[PDB]
């Protein structure tokens, strides 16, 4: 579906 | 008073985007509301990938 969420708290895990 | 253009917002709950509000896009309506804005679960935003809006889904009526 067109879920519209955010994840600003997360940075970016290499794995 | 004088009107410019007729526009609307996300949640059927009359509320603009707020990075404090998480949405789900009407699969059939193509718009967003806060999960609870439509009385849905919180994680429903993540554990979801087939969610539809209640404004649009109403037509689907299962």
């Amino acid at each position: 579906a067109r879920t519209k969420q955010t994840a600003r708290k997360s940075t970016g895990g290499k794995a | 008073g004088p009107l410019g253009s007729d526009t609307k917002l996300y949640c059927i709950c009359k509320t603009p985007y707020d990075e404090s509000k998480f949405y789900i896009g009407c699969d059939r309506c193509q718009n967003w509301y806060h999960g609870r804005c439509v009385g849905i679960l919180q994680s429903e935003a993540e554990l979801i990938d087939e969610y539809v809006c209640p404004q649009c889904q109403s037509t689907e009526d299962a």
